[PDB]
Order: structure tokens, then sequence, then C-alpha cells
RNA sequence: CGAUGUCGGCUCGUCGCAUCCUGGGGCUGAAGAAGGUCCCAAGGGUUGGGCUGUUCGCCCAUUAAAGCGGCACGCGAGCUG
RNA sequence: CGCUGAAAGCAUCUAAGCGGGAAGCCCGCCCCAAGAUGAGGCCUCCCACGGCAGCCGGUAAGGACCCGGGAAGACCA
């Protein structure tokens, strides 16, 4: 998982969700998973 | 840790 | 475009009875208690139940759809019931019943016993098929995920426990 | 003429049901009762406030996400002796201290201050042992 | 949670399966029960044991009255065992068989005013190379202006020993019920002739 | 400036966490073993020697590891000098 | 990392709810501890003493003093 301050979409299948006060980015290609921090 | 050596300010207390 | 407002067909003859914060759903397969926010309204119609929101804001549009599928999944529970299948792959791996428990042989130094909780039934047709059978929809997907967790699908081979219909995306080894 | 100061009066007994009441908005009126500032003959140098019995301190209510985020704190004096305790666990283990602490910090500091804290008798559950006084039930 | 009062008597090694086992011998039994703590009366659960019979002369009225509510002869020491409610009204060494594991509680040998080396295993100072009258001294005990004080519980010289010490999970090597003896593998706190407490261990 | 004794060592520590190891993890250009990378985690632990006054560093032999830092570059009404 | 799941016909570990998950946190183990002035509890012992919430005395259960000492200990304890 990538943690960073700029969580963006990477591909068209990427999804931007906000669970438990943090922005995540989930996707079927695991290299795309992102938490903000 | 200080790299530049710090000079002393006092001479050793010398017997009067 | 709206789940909360889509009525819930009630089969014959399961009873849905309404109470504050809860509705009870008796049926031939058991009963289930569904908790309902006192902001949403559950109304019993002719062989149909329906859910309505007291406003049009975000939390009331959210509680609507949720409580609907909650009563919906409660009704399918006490009538048809719910079930998931798990497909053991890999040469060594197999599973067998032992009275009521489930003994999984998935390549450890040991077998793995699983005790079914209340309301859940374990069925093993083939020795590479396990069937989690229960009335509670959420409790069934729980137990199935638990059992699959024991030996989740490997990423480099076609061995482990696979959800019925779970695709088999692998990555190259060399 | 000089301002009336009272011949020392006998106190009053008072029962409050903490159920469903917000923490700080009961603590305030309890602290007033303890100070006797509900009394036309209030005298700042003496303890004349009522005695206050609090029941159902376990069912005290609280707004926000405080149950997990309110931290009561203790320093023991040794290196490392800062202990953090969330309000959740405080209620599970010593539910009378929640009201007792809140009520405390709203009482003056000093002898008379810490003398009035002992005229408050907070209890969990619906009963109290101070039957001998027969406290007038107050509504707040 | 079985328990018994007894005096420590001395150390030896018996032989067992071509192996010499260091033991300490404890005169355990016998211990009449003289009061029982119940949740009704006292809130908790424990048995008050007595130990060593005593010259009825040396026992005042209030103490002597305590024994009479139970029909126990005047005894020297009274001690409770917590969460123990024996069937009989006399605890003996029989409640322990070999192989078991015990916790033994006793008053350690007091070393009196102990310097920082014997008490806290400090290293002291050099013994030559210029060391000046600080050979058994602790060194610094703080920092400087911040915090400008010494931490609570700062290890220093003072009294050391004659305190309670429980050494745990000791194997019960043998039991000589005719003699009220109780073998125990290893070391037990306290000097010979000191009163110890033997309890069922709390380990695994 | 009618004095706030100054490097390094010794001793005694304690705290922070930008975590060296042990624990829990996601991604991996992750077969396995072993690595890289990032996330959580400060409970405990973090060796002995050669050299130089040295801190630092290099080296020897190990190790689970041989962390980096604050505390008047912690600590001379504690010692060394 | 999930289950069930809307807002948003799909999806989503979450917005209602529920699992699982660290040598870390809380209990657990060992030790101190009611000056915890909020000074607790239990067992037991003496008890209506003489004279003008007080005072002065004689006692009770006990206690202290002094002595012989002690793997307790600087004195004290
Ligand atoms: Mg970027
Ligand atoms: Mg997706
Ligand atoms: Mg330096
Ligand atoms: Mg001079
Ligand atoms: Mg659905
Ligand atoms: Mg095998
Ligand atoms: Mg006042
Ligand atoms: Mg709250
Ligand atoms: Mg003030
Ligand atoms: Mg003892
Ligand atoms: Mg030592
Ligand atoms: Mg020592
Ligand atoms: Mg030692
Ligand atoms: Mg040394
Ligand atoms: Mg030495
Ligand atoms: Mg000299
Ligand atoms: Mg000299
Ligand atoms: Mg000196
Ligand atoms: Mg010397
Ligand atoms: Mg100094
Ligand atoms: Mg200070
Ligand atoms: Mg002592
Ligand atoms: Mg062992
Ligand atoms: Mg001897
Ligand atoms: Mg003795
Ligand atoms: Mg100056
Ligand atoms: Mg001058
Ligand atoms: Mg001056
Ligand atoms: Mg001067
Ligand atoms: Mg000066
Ligand atoms: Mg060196
Ligand atoms: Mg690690
Ligand atoms: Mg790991
Ligand atoms: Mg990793
Ligand atoms: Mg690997
Ligand atoms: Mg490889
Ligand atoms: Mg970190
Ligand atoms: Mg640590
Ligand atoms: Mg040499
Ligand atoms: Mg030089
Ligand atoms: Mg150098
Ligand atoms: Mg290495
Ligand atoms: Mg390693
Ligand atoms: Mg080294
Ligand atoms: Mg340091
Ligand atoms: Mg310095
Ligand atoms: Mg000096
Ligand atoms: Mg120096
Ligand atoms: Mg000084
Ligand atoms: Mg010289
Ligand atoms: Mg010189
Ligand atoms: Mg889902
Ligand atoms: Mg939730
Ligand atoms: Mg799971
Ligand atoms: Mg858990
Ligand atoms: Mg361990
Ligand atoms: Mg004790
Ligand atoms: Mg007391
Ligand atoms: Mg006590
Ligand atoms: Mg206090
Ligand atoms: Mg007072
Ligand atoms: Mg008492
Ligand atoms: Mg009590
Ligand atoms: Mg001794
Ligand atoms: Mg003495
Ligand atoms: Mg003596
Ligand atoms: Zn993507």
């Amino acid at each position: 998982m990538k943690v960073r301050a700029s969580v963006k979409r990477i591909c068209d299948k990427c999804k931007v969700i906000r669970r438990h006060g943090r922005v995540y980015v989930i996707c079927e290609n695991p290299k795309h998973k992102q938490r903000q921090g | 840790r200080r790299i530049r050596p710090r000079p002393p300010r006092l001479p050793r207390p010398r017997w009067r | 475009s709206r789940i909360g407002r889509l009525p819930i067909p009630v089969p014959k003859g399961v009873s849905v009875e309404v109470a504050p914060g809860r509705v009870k759903v008796k049926g031939p397969k058991g009963e289930l208690e569904v908790p309902v926010s006192p902001e949403m309204r559950v109304v019993v119609e002719e062989g149909v139940v329906r859910v309505e929101r007291p406003s049009d804001e975000r939390r009331h549009k959210s509680l609507h759809g949720l409580t609907r599928t909650l009563i919906a999944n409660a009704v399918k529970g006490v009538s048809e019931g719910y079930s998931k299948e798990l497909l053991i792959k890999g040469i060594g791996y197999r599973a067998r019943l032992v009275g009521r428990a489930l003994e999984l042989t998935v390549g450890f130094s040991h077998p793995v016993v699983v005790e079914p909780p209340e309301g859940i039934t374990f069925e093993v047709p083939e020795p590479t098929r396990v069937r989690v059978s229960g009335i509670d929809k959420q409790k069934v997907g729980q137990v199935a995920a638990n059992i699959r967790a024991i030996r989740k699908p490997s990423a480099y081979h076609e061995k482990g426990i696979y959800y019925a219909g779970e695709p088999v995306r692998l990555k190259p080894g060399k | 003429m000089k301002t009336y100061v009272p011949k020392q009066v006998e106190p009053r007994w008072v029962l409050i049901d903490a159920e469903g009441k917000t923490l700080g908005r009961l603590a305030t009126k309890i602290a007033t009762l303890l100070r006797g500032k509900h009394r036309p003959d209030w005298t700042p140098n003496v303890a004349m406030g009522d005695f206050v019995v609090v029941v159902n301190a376990d069912k005290i209510r609280v707004t926000g996400k405080k149950l997990e985020q309110k931290i009561y704190t203790r320093y023991s004096g040794y290196p490392g002796g800062l202990k953090k305790i969330p309000l959740e666990k405080m209620l599970a283990t010593h539910p009378e201290r929640v009201l007792e602490h809140a009520v405390k910090g709203m009482l003056p500091k000093g002898p008379l201050g810490r003398r009035l804290f002992k005229r408050l008798k907070v209890y969990a559950g619906p009963d109290h042992p101070h039957q001998a006084q027969r406290p007038e039930k107050l509504e707040v | 949670m079985k328990g018994i009062l007894g005096v420590k008597v001395g150390m030896t090694r018996i032989f067992r399966d071509d192996r010499a086992v260091p033991v300490t011998v404890i005169l355990a039994g016998p211990c009449p029960v003289v009061q029982r703590r119940t949740p009704e009366k006292d809130g908790y659960t424990a048995v008050q044991l007595g130990f060593l019979p005593q010259n009825p002369k040396r026992v005042n009225r209030p103490l002597k009255g305590h024994f009479a509510k139970a029909g126990v002869e005047p005894v020297r020491i009274l001690r409770e065992i917590r969460d123990f409610n024996p069937e009989g009204d006399t605890v003996t060494v029989e409640i322990f068989k070999p192989g078991e594991r015990v916790d033994v509680t006793g008053t350690s040998k007091g070393r009196g005013f102990a310097g920082v080396m014997k008490r806290w295993n400090f290293a002291g100072g050099p013994d030559s190379h210029g060391a000046h009258k600080i050979h058994r001294h602790p060194g610094s005990i703080g920092n400087r202006k911040t915090p400008g004080r010494v931490y609570k519980g700062k290890k220093m010289a003072g009294h050391y020993g004659a305190e309670r010490v429980t050494v745990m999970n000791l194997e019960v090597v043998d039991v000589i019920p005719e003699e009220n003896l109780l073998l125990v593998k290893g070391a037990v706190p306290g000097p010979n002739g000191g009163l110890v407490i033997v309890r069922e261990t709390k380990k695994a």
C-alpha cells in the first residue's frame, strides 16, 4: 500500500473512497491501493 | 554533537 | 434508481411484524430480528412490506436503502435461506465432515477443525466442495469468509480455498 | 447598617436522578447546590450549600464521540507515571468517578472548596443508603 | 487454591534417577482452621490457618477468645489463604503430592542498610587510575537544571532484605506425611526456622 | 563577567521516535528461502576487542540487532583529568 | 484484511451494525499500600468507676517501661 499526501486515481478502474476519516484509493490492480497520510 | 570544538571560558580554578 | 422505495415481496406465508427499532420476520426456516432506525418507517401492506424516509437528506436517503435490503435479506432468509460454496483446489487439499464440525486438510502440519456457530449448517458433497448453509445472510458470508481465510487463494498457483465462481487470476513465477 | 450574615443554618438534602442527563449540564447545577448560591442568605466564607445525593450515575449521558475520546489522566510522580484512561472504561470500572470528577473541577479550590466535594454523594444504580436524611427529590 | 503455613528447616540434596536434586525441607503441617472468610460476612473468600501450638500463658484474652469461637488450642501464628475453603478443618501436607508445583512465600534474609552495589548491582568506580573515594559510590543521580530534581523510585542505598519474597513454580519433590515434612526443589526465601507459606503454583 | 567550571571517558540513568532487532502489516520487478519498499509499534533489547585524549570513524570476532537523538553538546557540591 | 450494506439500480470494510488483527494498551503475575482524612471490612476482649461532646483522679481488656536476646537492626523500629 502507498501512503502519501497526494492520493490520486492512476487508471480508469481506480476508485476513491473515504472510510474512517481517511481518503483511500482502492482498485483491482493492487499496486494502485492508496491511503492518505 | 557539536563539530567545531567549543573553547573553554574558565581557566582551571587556580590555588590563590 | 432507488433501492429504499422498491417494495419487498413477502412470500406465503412469512410474517413480518413491526416494533420500535426492530421488525420480526418469522418463517418456515426460522425467525430473524431486523433492527430499524426509528427515523425510517416500516409499513406492512398486503403480502408486501414497504420502507419510507421522513425527509430527503443524506442520512435518510442512506438509512432507506439499507433498512430495505435488511428486511429483504431477512425475508429470503426465513423462506429460501442462504448458502455459499467453497472450492478446494490443490493436490493435497480436501475436507470432510465429522458429525457437525468441518475438518479441513489444506497442507499444514495439521488439519483445521471449524465448529459451526448457531444457525449454521456444514455440508460436504465432494471432498473439494464445502457448503455453508444458514438462514442469516450476514452470518453465512461471515463463516464462508472465515473458512476461505484458513487457506486463501494463492497468488502463484491454483491451490487454496476459492469462492464459488471466484476467478483465478494468477501472476507469473518465472 | 451592615449586611446580614446568618446564624449558621442546618443544611438541606437533595436527590437527583442522573439518568439521561448530560454530564456537564448536571455538574453545573450540582456545583451550585453545593455552594449554596441558590440561597438568599449566601455567605462565601462558610459551607451552607445543600447535601446532594446523585443516583444512576452510571447512566450519565454524553454528547459527541467522548466515550472513546475523553481521557481522564493521572500522574503518579515516577518517570512514566502518566496514565491515560478513556471515559468508556472509567464508566465500566468506576462509574461514580465520572460525575465526581466533573463536579469537582467546578467547585472552588481551597479548604472550603474541597470540603464541599465531601457533601456530594454520588451513587451508581437506582438506590442510595442515605435514607436517614430523607432527601427532597429535586428536578434539574 | 490450596495453601499451608510452615517453617523452613534447611537444605540438602536427595538423589533421584541418577541425578542429585537440590532441595529445601519445610515442616509444613499441620494447620487447624480457626476462621473462615465468606462473601456474606467478609466480601471475599479465604481460610484463616494457624500454626505451631503456643503456651496458653502467653496469649492475651482477646486472642484467646478468638481461638475459642473455633475450638482451636492457642497457636503461635495465624495466617489466611485466599480462595481456599478446605473440606476438613485441618490442612496438612497431604494436599500436596510429588510432581506438583508450588509457590513459596517467605520473609527474606535482611541485609540491613545496603550500599548501592549489594542492593542494586551497580558497578561502582575504578579501583585505581585516579578514582577518588568513590569506589563503592553510585555516580550521578540526575541531570542538571532540567528537571533539576531526582526521579521518584531512584535506586539508591538503604535497607535491603527482611521483606516478603515469593519464589514461584517450585517442584514438590516429596512429602513425608508422618513427619509433616515437605521437600521442595531449589531455593526458598527466608532463613532456617523462618515461617513460609506454601501454595499451589500459578504457572503452567 | 560582586563566576552559569568548560571536550572525552566512567558511573547512574530517563525521555522522544524520523524503529537497528524482536512483534503486526500492505505493495513487490514476492516461486521458495532470502531481499527491497512503505505502514503500525517505543514493551524489552541493542556484544567484546585493535587504533587515536578523542566524540566520530575505520578495523577484528560476533550477533536477533550491533538505531539515531533530547535532557546546560544530561550528569566535576558524583569520580576522572 | 474482511462480513453484511446504502446514500449512488452498479460498486464500496461504514454512512446503521459485526467479525478478525501486534512483543504494544487494559486486566492477569510479583511487591508496596486505608495519612484511600474518602482514614474501609471481619474475628475477638474490657465495659454501666468515683468527685465539681468538660475536668481531675482510681481501674478494666490491653499497652509501655526495665531486663535476656535475635540471619531484625546505624539509633529508632
Ligand atoms: Mg504522485
Ligand atoms: Mg474497483
Ligand atoms: Mg562532542
Ligand atoms: Mg584568591
Ligand atoms: Mg444489495
Ligand atoms: Mg503435509
Ligand atoms: Mg460557599
Ligand atoms: Mg459518546
Ligand atoms: Mg481563586
Ligand atoms: Mg510470612
Ligand atoms: Mg549485588
Ligand atoms: Mg542484589
Ligand atoms: Mg543479586
Ligand atoms: Mg566497568
Ligand atoms: Mg569493581
Ligand atoms: Mg587526585
Ligand atoms: Mg588528591
Ligand atoms: Mg569525593
Ligand atoms: Mg582510594
Ligand atoms: Mg553540578
Ligand atoms: Mg522543574
Ligand atoms: Mg525491613
Ligand atoms: Mg521449567
Ligand atoms: Mg543452618
Ligand atoms: Mg519461628
Ligand atoms: Mg561571565
Ligand atoms: Mg569585574
Ligand atoms: Mg553573586
Ligand atoms: Mg562566587
Ligand atoms: Mg557560583
Ligand atoms: Mg574508546
Ligand atoms: Mg519488524
Ligand atoms: Mg514481521
Ligand atoms: Mg514487508
Ligand atoms: Mg518469501
Ligand atoms: Mg525469487
Ligand atoms: Mg512511525
Ligand atoms: Mg522499543
Ligand atoms: Mg596492544
Ligand atoms: Mg592530538
Ligand atoms: Mg576522528
Ligand atoms: Mg546481520
Ligand atoms: Mg532477521
Ligand atoms: Mg562495538
Ligand atoms: Mg542516550
Ligand atoms: Mg555537556
Ligand atoms: Mg572536579
Ligand atoms: Mg567532565
Ligand atoms: Mg554545582
Ligand atoms: Mg596528574
Ligand atoms: Mg593536560
Ligand atoms: Mg460488499
Ligand atoms: Mg459503523
Ligand atoms: Mg477474516
Ligand atoms: Mg479481538
Ligand atoms: Mg514474550
Ligand atoms: Mg501485604
Ligand atoms: Mg485505618
Ligand atoms: Mg492494610
Ligand atoms: Mg485523593
Ligand atoms: Mg477532614
Ligand atoms: Mg480501620
Ligand atoms: Mg469493604
Ligand atoms: Mg532476619
Ligand atoms: Mg534495635
Ligand atoms: Mg538490640
Ligand atoms: Zn487503478
